[PDB]
């Protein structure tokens, strides 16, 4: 309490203190360019139809209200106004005040990723192969960008990952998205497909146009399977809308007019039903595979997952890595973590053999009913 | 003539208007990009030709 | 560090030598550096009237006080209390500039932190001339000392 004491005085003396000169100095950061920016202006933005020559006046529509054949700011070139170019009206006037950039409405920008994922390829332990190929697609050609010159050629600009439910997909995206640097997209397929006739295809555009304007960036699709991935076709015209979709995805993918850095990660369970233009290569070139585990693996995933634990160290993840023949890193992480309960359970610190051992045999066997990992080992 | 012309036409405010009825009883009848339909007896700048809907 | 084997710094002390700018100005720096933890009122005595002298292009030692800022750190020294107060006050030499009086006024700023009653002083070269450095100051020599609030 004494140094409590001494806590709370002082702070209070701040208190006091700052009351002091607040008594004596009784906007303009703003107010000022506020009232600056007040003699300023506004500018409803505008759309341009085209311009005209022999002379400029520049022919547009608006918006809300309709086409105005217009002169253009004196501060724009006659150039600097491309056609399909939303620009600033000075609003009554009606004249080109000034040029801007396009739009990309509030569902393209809504998934640009900002932060991002803690996942470093220290959590992607049993994959040596998998990550290794990865760094090919999305590592080496955003970042040393000399080799392939040096030589001359170009890298699966876009890349497949398959496997069943729990290889460690997501991490990789994630994983990438750490350690990358360029722009991760993270669009999932569920995104694509909404409401109203032909509305996917602005999605994948202002995807694809807003991967444009900025070089070497990382758009990464988890869950195609929803987006488009089969072309049926019947007296129903059913998973219709969502095909184009695909096609477009699939035709602004790598289909006339190259389409530049946009490398391309696709995640799936089911590699199984996706449509041949998305499997191509040019489209979806280096195919990657996530085993379940094997033994030297899951031993790297066992020792990764329960490096970061208090775990008993004369047991040897070894063992339980037997007798674990295929499970995903997933659910040998639900033991990892089940001791966690068992060693709760009782009061302990540190977790046994058995501890595991029945996190072994009361997560794997247990729920093994379930697993799904042998259905969709099939892709069904 | 080039004077009123330019004060006039010089207006570089143009709200475009798609011609619809083009009646020779010299007049003829426009909606504006507005959405706005005006009976103009004057065709102003303008030969007939030149007109159509 | 002190010097544990070699006493580099130390010697250095008889480098610093000379009431000239560059000179004076590192080794003001050396001296600064040197004599915080080997601290020392001959530096002072060097600079205080090389401070008196009061020239930054030639006696240097404008910035001397900062390293004499750098020199009692967090001690009352009642000589740099008075010596400031007799420099700074008096306005020796060539000060008109805001320069001789921050150069100065900071200097006392480093070296009192956590005396109580000792380091009032301080503030007569700092909180003395009407800055933003100067009535906010008049209390922050009671906070000489904390490392870990002002968020406040
Ligand atoms: N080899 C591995 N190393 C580390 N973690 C793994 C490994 N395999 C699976 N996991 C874990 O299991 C989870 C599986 O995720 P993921 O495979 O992306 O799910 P889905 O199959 O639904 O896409 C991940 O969160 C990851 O932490």
């Amino acid at each position: 309490q004494v140094e409590d004491d001494i806590q709370q005085l002082l702070k209070k003396i701040n208190e006091l203190t700052g009351i002091k000169e607040s008594d004596t100095g009784l906007l303009a950061a703003d107010k000022q360019t506020l009232q600056s920016e007040q003699p300023l202006q506004v500018a409803r933005c505008t759309k341009i139809i085209n311009a005209d020559s022999e002379d400029p006046k520049y022919i547009i529509n608006v918006k809300q209200f309709a086409k105005f054949v217009v002169d253009l700011s004196d501060q724009v070139a006659p150039t600097d106004i491309e056609e399909g170019m939303r620009v600033g009206v000075d609003r009554n006037k009606y004249q080109i005040h000034i040029p801007l950039p396009p739009k990309i409405d509030p569902t393209v920008t809504m998934m640009q990723v900002e932060e991002k994922p803690d996942v470093t390829y220290s959590d992607v332990g049993g994959c040596k192969e998998q990550i290794e190929k990865l760094r090919e697609v999305v590592e080496t050609p955003l970042l040393h960008p000399e080799r392939f010159v040096n030589l001359g050629i170009e890298p699966p600009k876009g890349v497949l990952l398959f496997g069943p439910p729990g290889t460690g997909k997501t991490l990789c995206a994630r994983a990438v998205a750490n350690r990358t640097d360029a722009c991760f997209i993270r669009v999932i397929g569920s995104e694509l497909v909404q409401k109203y006739v032909g509305e996917g295809a602005r999605m994948v555009r202002e995807l694809f146009e807003m991967a444009r304007t900025k070089k070497a960036c990382l758009i990464f699709f988890d869950e195609i399977d929803a987006i488009g991935g089969a072309r049926f076709d019947d007296g129903a015209g059913g998973d219709n809308e969502v095909q184009r979709t695909m096609l477009e995805l699939i035709n602004q993918l790598d289909g006339f007019d190259p389409r530049g850095n946009i490398k391309v990660l696709m995640a799936t369970n089911r590699p199984d039903t996706l449509d041949p233009a998305l499997m191509r290569p040019g489209r979806l070139d280096r195919k990657i595979e996530f085993s379940l585990p094997d033994l030297e693996g899951r031993t790297h995933i066992f020792k990764i997952h329960a490096r970061s634990m208090s775990v008993e160290r004369d047991i040897r993840f070894e063992l339980l890595a037997r007798l674990c023949p295929n499970s995903t890193g997933a659910e040998i992480r639900s033991v990892c973590t089940e001791a966690g309960m068992f060693a709760i359970r009782a009061r302990r610190k540190i977790a046994t053999e058995k501890d595991f051992l029945e996190a072994v045999n009361k997560v794997i066997k247990s729920y093994a009913k379930f697993s799904a990992t042998p259905r969709y080992m099939t892709y069904n | 003539e080039n004077s009123e012309k330019i004060k006039v036409n010089k207006t570089l405010p143009y709200l475009v208007s798609n011609v619809i009825e083009l009646l020779d009883v010299k007049c003829a009848v426009i909606k504006t990009s507005t959405r706005q339909t005006y009976f103009l007896p004057v065709i102003g700048l303008v030969d007939a030709e030149k007109l159509k809907p | 560090v002190r010097n544990e084997c070699d006493p580099a710094l130390a010697l250095l002390s008889d480098y610093v030598l000379h009431n000239s700018n560059t000179m004076r100005l590192g080794s003001i720096f050396g001296l600064g550096l040197a004599y915080a933890g080997s601290n020392r009122e001959d530096v002072l005595t060097l600079l205080l009237p090389v401070m008196g002298d009061s020239k930054s292009s030639m006696e240097v030692a404008g910035v001397t006080a900062l390293a004499c800022g750098m020199i009692a750190v967090g001690s009352c020294n009642g000589d740099v209390t008075s010596t400031i107060l007799q420099t700074i006050m008096e306005k020796s030499e060539t000060e008109l500039k805001d320069t001789y009086a921050r150069w100065l006024p900071l200097g006392l700023g480093l070296n009192h932190l956590g005396k109580g009653e000792a380091i009032e002083a301080i503030l007569a070269a700092l909180e003395v001339v009407s800055e933003p450095f100067r009535s906010f100051a008049n209390t922050l020599v009671d906070v000489c000392a904390y490392a870990g609030s002002g968020n406040v």
